[PDB]
């Protein structure tokens, strides 16, 4: 219900995985 | 432990479903002892909308200090790989996350920087810091970012 808005769209494709990026330092 | 929706000023709707905010708290670094703990987060485009479906988690193949953290073991993009091939390419990486020390936390200068520098954000993305207390969430567009708000 407060996260229905969400499911109520259509989810997108993407062609090939994501690179993420090496050593995320936080 | 249930889910957390929260929203932009566009009402574009970003979903933490139930098993990763389980997942998510279940580093909290509660102790004092306690060392940062991150990963990825990865899930669902549906339009303007982003649901968080899965994370990465930390392993020992990471740096894991008590007010920092280095997100490097081969695992993390491994997470990201096997899904996107499970779901066909609807679960894809969406953004990182990591603890702080604190009970409702915000992003330091390091974090804002290494966000900017770090994510390629062409597309939407989310940033997330879990505190001992409560979270903190931003939206990323290419080099802005702001902080999204609990949906009432
Ligand atoms: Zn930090």
């Amino acid at each position: 219900i407060a996260a229905a808005p969400a499911f109520h769209v259509s989810p997108s494709r993407e062609p090939e995985p994501r690179k993420i990026n090496k050593t995320m330092v936080s | 432990m249930n889910e957390l929706v929260f929203i932009d000023d566009f009402d574009n709707h970003v979903v933490i479903m139930s098993e990763v905010v389980m997942r998510l708290n279940s580093y909290r670094q509660t102790h004092y002892t306690s060392t940062e703990s991150g990963g990825t987060l990865i899930g669902e485009r549906r339009g303007q909308h982003l649901v968080i479906t899965h994370i990465s988690e930390p392993g020992q193949d990471d740096v894991r200090n008590r007010t920092g953290l280095e997100r490097k073991g081969i695992h993390h993009q491994q997470k990201v790989n096997d899904l996107f091939q499970q779901s066909n390419g609807f679960i894809v990486y969406l953004g990182e996350w990591h603890t702080h020390p604190e009970d409702f936390p915000h992003p330091s200068f390091i974090d804002i920087k290494s966000w900017v520098m770090g994510i390629v954000a062409t597309e939407p993305m989310i940033m997330l810091i879990v505190g001992r207390k409560d979270i903190w969430i931003g939206k990323k567009i290419k080099n802005d970012i702001k902080k999204l708000k609990k949906k009432m």
